């Protein structure tokens, strides 16, 4: 849950 | 009237710098600029929205402050602050002779598209705030720093760094303010009127969010960044 978010932040 | 101190004209260029390379089409939006013409209007505007998402995370991730946050932090800040940060840059994007606001720096819509396209009164709310700001004349850096002030929202339910959020979100809030006495607006009780623009645009986001919850509306038909930011 929030599994793009996540993706996209770290990088 | 304090004016920058040295620190804070680098935290300007900081934050100005990290708008200005995730804010669509800078200072070129108007004449690469088209018009459009139900769940068919809707559809029109998913499939739109996931850049516009994608820029807000873009402007977070160029502020180290941001940047040191643990992850659970980062994902609930950009929830709470990513439609009110949206919102902020289409309305300085308000044009009063088409009576239109730009999404994604090419596309001009009207209050009537976006209500149509499922925003309801948050639609009135952006156009309204829109008309409001041609007056103040905001310039990248105002508009990066209001959105590093919605961004360090130590409000936002379930943070862990609620501390840390806060004293970022005060050091924006000074430099911001400092910065605003430097411009010398020829608008009276500038800073006073600003901090309700900020109350304005939080409105926004919680009306967004809102509204979020009442449209299940397939899920599927959103796309998937979307429904994780509410
Ligand atoms: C203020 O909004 C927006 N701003 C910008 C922008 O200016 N970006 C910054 C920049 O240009 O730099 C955009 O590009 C947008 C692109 C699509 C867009 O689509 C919609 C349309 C209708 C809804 C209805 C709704 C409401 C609540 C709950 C569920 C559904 C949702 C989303 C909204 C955008």
């Amino acid at each position: 849950e929030n599994a793009l978010l996540r993706y996209l932040l770290d990088k | 009237k304090p004016e920058p101190t040295d620190e804070e004209w680098e935290l300007i260029k900081t934050v100005t710098e990290a708008h200005v390379a995730t804010n669509a089409q800078g200072s070129h939006w108007k004449q690469k600029r088209k018009f459009l013409p139900d769940l068919e209007a809707f559809s029109h505007f998913t499939k739109i929205i996931t850049p516009a998402i994608t820029r807000v995370v873009d402007f977070a991730k160029k502020l180290p402050m941001f940047c040191e946050l643990p992850c659970e932090d980062q994902i609930i800040l950009l929830k709470g602050c990513c439609m009110e940060i949206m919102s902020l840059r289409a309305a300085v994007r308000y044009d009063p002779e088409s009576e239109t606001l730009t999404l994604n720096g090419e596309m001009a819509v009207t209050r009537g598209q976006l209500k149509n396209g499922g925003l309801g009164v948050v639609s009135d709310a952006i156009f309204d705030l829109g008309m409001s700001l041609s007056s103040f004349n905001l310039d990248d850096t105002e508009v990066a720093l209001l959105q590093a002030v919605l961004l360090m929202s130590s409000d936002r339910p379930g943070l862990a760094c609620v501390e840390r959020i806060e004293k970022y979100q005060d050091s924006f809030l000074l430099a911001f303010e400092h910065y605003i006495n430097y411009r010398k607006h020829h608008v009276t009780h500038f800073w006073p009127k600003l901090l309700m623009k900020v109350t304005d645009l939080r409105m926004i986001g919680a009306c967004h969010a809102s509204r979020f919850l009442h449209m299940k509306c397939p899920t599927e038909l959103f796309p998937p960044l979307f429904l994780e930011v509410f």
